[PDB]
């Protein structure tokens, strides 16, 4: 993998899931409003829709997976990093149509683009531990 | 004088900060102030970080006089830049 449109869908999903984390608006309204107001002409919109819905309907599960790796943090996990890790863990656990290495690499790139200094190193470290548990075949 | 009904007007906000913790706190505060105000929020969204500067966009639709007053009262932390417009 993967097509540029799918990459762009995951980018937009980080933005929209950040929106949802901060606004607490209904995810159906977040999906509608984001797609009505953002330029998505280069996006795999179906994949974007499926990502929001999936992360939204599995958030307790995803945050549960994430929790142990956050045990050492003195500060609350950043909102962008939380969105990136939710998406990455969701893709690893439910979107096995996304290759293992793509899910990981694209998460690191999203953290590099949107995240705090060294965000991408933190994300790499979490996924290095969590990903082989979710997909033991590493594919 | 008063701003009137602000029909079809939007408050557009852009935030910048070197500290992501401050920018996300300010964003949350703006969202909460708007929603408790009877207004609706669009976004907020993060933009890619540029020159070590974090960036957020958020808009407030159907703002009321109570929204504007609540935003004015809100004390935004040192270290966050907020650009704001109404129209």
């Amino acid at each position: 993998m993967e097509p540029a449109a799918r990459r762009r869908a995951r980018e937009c999903a980080v933005q929209a899931l950040y929106s949802w984390q901060l606004s607490q608006n209904d995810i159906a309204d977040v999906e509608y409003q984001f797609l009505a107001e953002q330029d998505v002409k280069d996006v795999d919109v179906l994949y974007f829709r499926e990502l929001l819905a999936g992360v939204a309907t599995n958030t307790a599960y995803l945050d549960g997976l994430m929790k142990p790796y956050l045990s050492r943090l003195l500060e609350e996990l950043g909102q962008v990093e939380k969105a990136v890790l939710r998406i990455a863990l969701y893709e690893l656990s439910k979107r096995s149509d996304v290759p293992y290495k793509v899910a990981i690499n694209e998460a690191i790139e999203l953290a590099k683009s949107f995240g705090a200094e060294d965000s991408h190193k933190f994300v790499n470290g979490v996924l290095d531990k969590a990903a082989p548990v979710i997909r033991p075949n590493k594919k | 004088g008063p701003l009137g009904s602000m029909q079809n007007q939007r408050i557009r906000i852009r935030l910048k900060a070197f500290d992501h913790r401050l920018i996300d706190q300010a964003t949350a505060e703006i969202v909460e102030t708007a929603k408790r105000t009877g207004a609706q929020v669009r976004g907020p969204i993060p933009l890619p970080t540029r020159s070590r500067t974090h960036l957020r966009l958020v808009d407030i639709v159907e703002p009321t006089e109570k929204t504007v007053d609540a935003l004015m009262r809100l004390d935004l932390a040192a270290g966050v830049d907020v650009q704001i417009s109404l129209g």
